[PDB]
């Protein structure tokens, strides 16, 4: 109640404070140092605020809410914490007029639903201006988190990759994307000119002993190429008591002999029949093993994760088959083929499996000359991938990068006189708290943040209302409508919403108690 | 502000450790240890770097971006890091007289590193004289190569196709100034050389096979069959035609775009995808020709050796840098469609048809085609050197200041630091060797100012002496390597705001 | 250089929130007590701030521009202050953004000259030639004092008063030719405007003195009537002349200005005077010296031989009047063109602590109709002009264009300190009572006058004037050193 909303809000501040010279393409990148000695420099704020290690119970609401932001949006991470830091340097100055929490909580609420439907009388529709737009935004989309990077050069390459693969995982009727359909698999090595988009699992195999083929052969014009995955520890005779097996002399060498491998040709019939190419395991085969096999052009693979199996199910229709005694050839899965393909000079000689029909899940391929090149890669593809999304679950869109804080801020201002009671200064703190993001980035552009955010509010009032943003890499001019320059509604609308409620529960909590260590 | 200190005095203090080893009249440095009889001295400016072990964060980045030099060349590595340090020097004073980003001045830097490449290109010389006798050992070294490749069956006849294809390349070493077509059913020996940019699948149908005065412009979009997935999107309709007539209402607005293209005063049009025959008919009352199975690779490729660009978006109509062919030949060999582009401007480029008789024999052949390639044209870069002993690193300093003339307000600070910077290392250079560096820099400027200037530092004598009487100079290859891993060298330090303190072991 | 100036400004900013408490009547009072054990309890801003012997340079400043808001204006004090420390208050955020503060302090100024034109339009527009307003605001302004009923028959006093001295164009009067002499005795209802002059002091009480001339000469004196200083008729012989040269320029009324060194009048001296009937007013102190100089039209003389007749007055009738331990001798008809008629009141009463507060109810009751002579028209106070000129600056702000535009946001809020404060003052929420006068703005505006609360113009005008310059002039100084 004294020393507990005044502490709060520095301690928020200070942490805040940190990602705010971050934003935008021109924001500065930041050394970070894991404990394993592995030296780390990214632009995202959610690999800065994942690593931070701290006792502040304050500062914690921010690592538990930026998890769930890059499965929703991903974008949403420096730029809600800004626009959330805003809102409690306003609320501050009211606790000392004497302004309950709880009405600046509750006043944030009600000014935020009221902006939300000044902007949908302002946006424009992508589809009913043209198809074909569409797409130019997602081949767009990546240009500009990848455009402070060497990446960008062959970004013109890496556009049309999340074009295919979103259309495939995400159907039209929910409009979502489900990051477990999405595999995200890099190396060290090579060039990003040798990305290519796969259908399908990748699932690195050296094909075992080298006399197997390196194609799957269509075994007489049958369907597909069938696969079969065992989990089942496939190992020797090992009973639950004794053991204890050893050869005497030579005198036991015909008679051990022929007891064994007339077992296993039982069992090989009823895998015949189904016609499964392919055998896949969790662990490791013997070097014999796979050498009867070889005649029956029946290659295996070894040496699979847990969760690789997964994406070699959902893709290829394939299953784990239980039991061969009753399995039969209908749920069986059936992909195009099974070639190996050299990538670039590394020795690994990895494959690619593809399918050529639309399945439920995708693989994304990214490669790349140094190990930072790809950990910057991958993660700037997540977020390009959730753009995708909200364009097609949203037809309407603003225009970001500082003309939609700055529309907001005059509608709520706008709309603070004709509301009166105490939600008159609720109205009037959160616009000008609306005002930090175009200042953060003019101030992130090298620009005066003042000087610059009385441009943008003189421009949609006395000459006609429209979108005019801050620019912070330099570009031909101002008006980003012309360069066709697009962000979601829905996912600046979702961070706005996050944006409150983190602001509420900051304010709802009035004492921290915690015990020592021993 | 400490995480700019560490990586400015923290790094100047560690730069300054291996500055005045450079040059064999350098400075010399021992390297002690905690027992202190397994030291050792040496002049390397990377072994002390790494031997000595430093808790500085900001020290340990400069220690992996030096590894690449060495990794990409290995000459020159301390070179890279002396002229690295003094690039903080000059930020430094730039950055405690703004306190502003840096990424702005990071921008001055690139602009004034294009006029410091043009003006040593300009000055620069060669060994290539007497290629008679350079061409004697071409042909010799590639023969050598197609040992153990199948391409060994004839060396006479495949080493002459890759003689005319470096010498008359005249500019860039790439690959991607060599086309590479195979086909099958051939023999290896009926391979031919040709200079034009060919490819396969013949577009169009009553489209002319002879065009005149072609023009090339880079664009995706798909005219054809639209809304690949329509499954899962609600459908109410009181008819089944209202179901394509949508699909023609969004065809419908790609006229204004289509409008834009005649009006770029060019006769073909460039897709990636297919185009329905409405648009498509359009095109021959305009003249437009429909270009198609274009890829990627064969798309950027084509706009460099034409001088053109790809964009696949339209920023504003009558701007945009276009390419032009004067003939286009439509022929057909070995039972598929072929292309043939002729007379580009300022063109240069050449392309190898390889015929196999297996898609095994290809691809062997092409492999064994780049390793070739690739150590022939090794030597273009190689032994060429320029006039050195200041005069270019002076020449540098000199093309920075045109720049300074028309320059924004706040990125002029930026750029004309960047010229005191190129003027630093003949200031260590006279330290190291025991001489004035005010007396001699002051006099090697003011006679290179302008014209007519061959002189440059001449170490003997203690003046200031013209190198090409002396000859004195230094690799062309080196120049570019160190000025260009310098310049990323201080962008990583500049584009990080916070240094966080590294794990103390 | 912020160090200076920072420091300068919290230092500011907690005396002006010390005295932000005091405002209004209910507010806090502050104690001072001296080195000396003297101890005073009291509102006034300008006595505070003269007995607290701030050592703070900048500070000190606060005392002259509360010194011009009473000599001007004539109320404020304590608001001129409060109006201060909110532009210092606004002020920290503005160094943090890297604003210089010559844009600072360049629209403070201009903002004060269009704050001007705001509320005049705003204000009704009256005129000094109808004598009901300007009764009825004397009237209320004495509410606040000890006197009621007689309240009311002080206000046409005042009125008939400053109206002849105002003129039209005479725009500012001199305060200085009102002097207003207390004495024990008498009471309020006995009032004499006595246009000509009023004195300080009594006359001769010995014996022989006529006290009473009419048709006299008055003039300045510096002379003193004492016997030869380096037997009974030397002296007579020395005093002989003295009073002969007076009788050549017929100069009947005597004023020596009060000194301790020597006496005023001799006795043998009063028996010369009484044959001739000249009365003489010993005891002038020496602020009366100007005083008579001015509305007199005469010339102080230091010797005998600067005594001249051009350089005396004209008096009708010099008489003393009769009443209880007062004795107060009145002058008429000066008969002056050049010169306006001075105003000089007496007040009496019984108790010493009557005269005492009445004297300076009377003077911030000249002062607020003085403010209508140089500015017609009022607004009323209670917060009114303070929130109607923020109501006009949210639209105009954004009409504004750079550095500017942010400095007309925070002027607008620095102005909310004075409604803020005064509902503070009256136990009432801060908060709510301000958002209630602001809902009913759009339909009332100016609506406090059934309760018979009036403000002139000029009290809320030079506000924002003196404060302008004051937080201007804070900046200008960068550094602090010792010279001597």
């Amino acid at each position: 109640g004294l020393e507990a909303k005044k502490s709060h809000i520095l301690a928020a501040r200070s942490v805040a404070s940190i990602i705010k010279t971050s934003l935008g393409p021109r924001g500065l990148d930041k050394i970070l140092i894991s404990p394993d000695g592995e030296i780390t420099i990214t632009n995202d704020g959610a690999t800065i605020l994942s690593q931070m290690e701290l006792d502040n119970e304050i500062a914690k609401l921010l690592v538990q809410l930026s998890k769930s932001q890059d499965d929703e949006i991903g974008d949403g991470t420096t730029g809600v914490v800004v626009l959330a830091s805003a809102l409690l340097d306003q609320a501050l100055e009211l606790i000392q007029k004497g302004i309950h929490p709880i009405k600046i909580a509750n006043g944030f609420d009600e000014a935020a639903k009221l902006a939300i439907s000044k902007l949908e009388e302002t946006c424009d529709d992508i589809s009913a201006s043209n198809d074909e737009l569409f797409r130019d935004f997602l081949l767009r989309a990546a240009k500009t988190s990848l455009g402070s990077k060497i990446v960008s050069k062959d970004h013109d390459r890496f556009a049309e990759m999340a074009v295919e693969a979103v259309i495939n995982v995400m159907d039209k009727d929910r409009k979502d994307v489900d990051f477990d359909l999405i595999k995200m698999q890099g190396r060290v090595g090579g060039s990003i000119s040798d990305s290519k988009l796969i259908n399908g699992v990748i699932l690195d195999k050296d094909f075992s002993h080298p006399q197997m083929p390196k194609c799957v052969l269509p075994k007489e014009g049958s369907d597909g190429v069938k696969l079969a995955i065992l989990t089942c520890p496939f190992e020797p005779p090992k009973p639950k008591t004794k053991h204890k097996l050893d050869i005497s002399s030579v005198e036991e060498y015909q008679k051990l002999q022929t007891y064994e491998q007339d077992k296993f040709k039982e069992m090989i019939d009823d895998v015949k029949k189904a016609g499964a190419d392919v055998v896949i395991c969790q662990w490791g085969f013997d070097d014999e093993a796979n050498h009867l096999l070889l005649q029956n052009d029946l290659p295996a693979v070894r040496w699979v994760g847990g969760q690789e199996l997964e994406h070699i199910a959902i893709s290829t229709n394939g299953r784990i088959v239980p039991r061969f005694q009753d399995l039969s050839k209908d749920k069986l899965g059936t992909c195009s083929r099974i070639y190996e393909q050299e990538f670039g000079t590394t020795k690994d000689r990895m494959l690619i499996i593809e399918q050529s029909k639309e399945t439920k899940t995708v693989t994304c391929f990214v490669r790349g000359s140094n190990k930072m090149i790809v950990d910057e890669a991958e993660r700037a593809l997540h977020d390009s991938l959730c753009v995708v999304r909200n364009l097609v679950k949203d037809s309407r869109v603003v225009y970001g990068g500082g003309a939609a804080e700055v529309t907001m801020s005059l509608a709520v201002s706008e709309e603070a006189d004709k509301q009166r009671g105490i939600d008159q200064y609720a109205f009037r703190g959160f616009a000008q708290a609306l005002d930090t993001i175009p200042m953060t980035l003019a101030e992130n552009s090298g620009l005066d943040p003042i000087g610059t955010l009385s441009t943008l509010k003189s421009k949609q009032l006395k000459e006609k209302i429209s979108n005019i943003g801050v620019d912070c890499l330099g570009y031909g001019s101002n008006d980003m409508k012309e360069l066709f320059v697009v962000d979601p509604f829905i996912g600046k609308k979702q961070q706005i919403l996050l944006a409150t409620q983190l602001c509420r529960m900051i304010l709802k909590i009035d004492n921290v108690i915690i015990s020592g260590k021993d | 502000e400490n995480a700019r200190l560490s990586a400015f005095v923290g790094a100047i203090a560690v730069g300054d450790l291996v500055k005045s080893t450079l040059g064999p009249k350098g400075m010399d440095k021992l390297l002690q240890s905690a027992s202190s009889n397994t030291c050792m001295v040496t002049n390397d400016g990377a072994t002390i770097l790494k031997s000595i072990p430093l808790d500085n964060p900001a020290a340990k980045v400069l220690v992996n971006i030096s590894k690449v030099q060495d990794d990409e060349v290995g000459d020159g590595t301390t070179s890279v890091t002396v002229l690295s340090a003094e690039l903080l020097r000059e930020a430094e004073k730039l950055i405690d007289q703004s306190k502003i980003h840096p990424q702005t001045i990071i921008e001055g830097y690139r602009l004034a590193s294009a006029a410091a490449l043009d003006a040593l290109t300009k000055a620069a010389v060669d060994n290539s004289h007497d290629k008679t006798m350079f061409r004697e050992d071409l042909i010799h070294i590639a023969k050598t190569t197609l040992s153990s490749k199948i391409l060994s069956q004839d060396k006479d006849h495949f080493a002459e196709l890759a003689t005319n294809a470096i010498l008359r390349l005249k500019g860039s070493t790439n690959l991607e100034h060599i086309q590479i077509i195979k086909i099958l059913g051939g023999k290896l020996s009926d391979s031919f050389l040709d200079e034009g940019f060919i490819l396969a699948k013949k577009f169009g149908n009553n489209q002319p096979k002879r065009i005149e005065n072609a023009k090339i412009l880079i664009a995706n979009t798909t005219l054809d069959t639209d809304k690949v997935k329509i499954f899962g999107t609600k459908f109410k309709v009181d008819s089944t035609a209202k179901l394509a007539q949508l699909e023609k209402a969004e065809r419908e607005k790609m006229k204004n775009k289509i409008a834009k293209i005649s009006k770029f005063g060019i006769n073909t049009f460039i897709n990636r995808q297919l185009i329905y025959d409405y648009p498509e008919q359009l095109f021959t009352d305009l003249g437009i020709n429909s270009i198609e199975h274009a890829d990627f690779e064969g798309v950027e490729r084509l706009a460099l050796v034409t001088g053109g660009e790809v964009v696949s978006t339209f920023d504003e109509p009558s701007k945009c840098k276009l390419g032009e062919c004067d003939v286009i030949e439509e022929i057909m060999l070995g039972e598929q469609p072929f292309l043939k582009f002729s007379g580009c401007k300022a063109g240069e480029a050449c392309t190898i048809v390889l015929r196999g008789a297996t898609d095994q024999t290809l691809d062997e052949a092409e492999r064994s085609l780049h390793d070739a390639l690739s150590v022939l044209s090794q030597t273009t870069k190689e032994t060429r050197t320029v006039l050195g002993g200041g005069c270019a690193e002076m020449v540098m300093s000199k093309a920075v200041d045109t720049e300074a003339q028309n320059i924004d307000g706040k990125k002029s600070l930026a750029v004309e630091a960047f010229a005191r910077a190129l003027r630093q290392l003949p200031t260590i250079l006279a330290d190291n060797a025991g001489f004035d560096s005010s007396e001699l820099v002051s006099k090697l400027r003011s006679s290179i100012y302008n014209g007519i200037s061959t002189s440059g530092l001449d170490l003997n004598n203690g003046t200031i002496a013209d190198m090409r009487q002396l000859g004195i100079v230094e690799s062309y290859k080196l120049k570019r390597a160190v000025v260009s891993s310098a310049s990323e060298a201080a962008e990583v330090l500049l584009r990080v705001d916070n240094i966080i303190r590294a794990r103390p072991r | 250089p912020q160090e200076v100036r920072k420091a300068n400004i919290i230092a500011a900013r907690s005396v002006a929130d010390a005295i932000r408490t005091s405002l209004g009547p209910k507010g806090m009072d502050k104690m001072i007590k001296t080195s000396r054990g003297e101890i005073i309890i009291s509102n006034d801003g300008h006595t505070i701030l003269k007995q607290m012997a701030i050592l703070h340079p900048v500070a000190r400043m606060l005392v002259e521009v509360s010194a011009a808001q009473d000599s001007e204006a004539g109320d404020g004090t304590t608001s001129v202050v409060i109006l201060t420390g909110a532009l210092l208050g606004a002020a920290e955020r503005l160094l943090n953004k890297g604003i210089h503060p010559t844009i600072i302090a360049d629209s403070f100024q201009s903002a004060a000259k269009r704050s001007v034109d705001i509320l005049l339009e705003m204000c009704h527009k009256v005129s000094l030639s109808d004598r009901e307003q300007l009764v009825r605001a004397a009237s209320t302004s004495l509410s606040s004092k000890i006197v009621s009923q007689y309240s009311s028959f002080l206000a046409p006093l005042a009125v008939d008063s400053v109206l002849k001295i105002s003129d039209e164009n005479s725009k500012n009067v001199d305060l200085n030719d009102i002097r207003l002499v207390k004495k024990v005795g008498g009471t309020i209802d006995d009032t004499e405007m006595i246009d000509g002059v009023v004195l300080t002091q009594t006359a001769i009480k010995s014996a022989g003195g006529p006290t009473r001339k009419e048709k006299a000469k008055i003039g300045l004196i510096q002379f003193q009537i004492s016997p030869p200083k380096p037997i009974l008729k030397e002296e007579r012989a020395y005093l002989l002349n003295i009073c002969k040269k007076i009788k050549k320029a017929k100069c009947n009324v005597l004023l020596i200005q009060k000194s301790i060194l020597r006496d005023a009048v001799n006795d043998l001296a009063l028996h010369f005077l009484s044959k001739l009937n000249i009365m003489v007013v010993k005891d002038i102190e020496r602020e009366e010296i100007e005083f008579l100089s001015k509305g007199l039209g005469c010339k102080p003389i230091a010797d005998i031989e600067l005594f001249t007749e051009d350089r005396l007055g004209s008096a009708d009738l010099v008489e003393e009047i009769d009443s209880d331990g007062s004795k107060i001798v009145r002058v008429t008809g000066i008969r002056n063109n050049n010169a306006r008629p001075t105003v000089s009141v007496v007040i009496r009463g019984a108790n010493n602590m009557i005269i005492d507060e009445t004297e300076r109810s009377l003077h911030d009751a000249l002062c607020v109709i003085r403010c209508l002579v140089k500015e017609r028209g009022l607004i009323a106070g209670g917060g009114a002009p303070e929130i109607e000129i923020s109501r006009r600056l949210s639209k105009e702000a954004r009409s504004m264009e750079g550095v500017q535009a942010f400095i007309w946001q925070e002027f607008a809020s620095a102005l909310e300190v004075i409604p803020t404060t005064l509902a503070e003052n009256a136990g009432l929420n801060s908060i709510k009572v301000v958002t209630e006068l602001r809902s009913k703005h759009e339909n009332g505006e100016l609506n406090t006058y059934e309760e018979h609360i009036l403000q002139p113009v000029l009290v809320s005008t030079s506000a924002i004037t003196l404060a302008s310059e004051c937080v201007k002039s804070i900046l200008r100084i960068d550094d602090i050193a010792f010279s001597r």
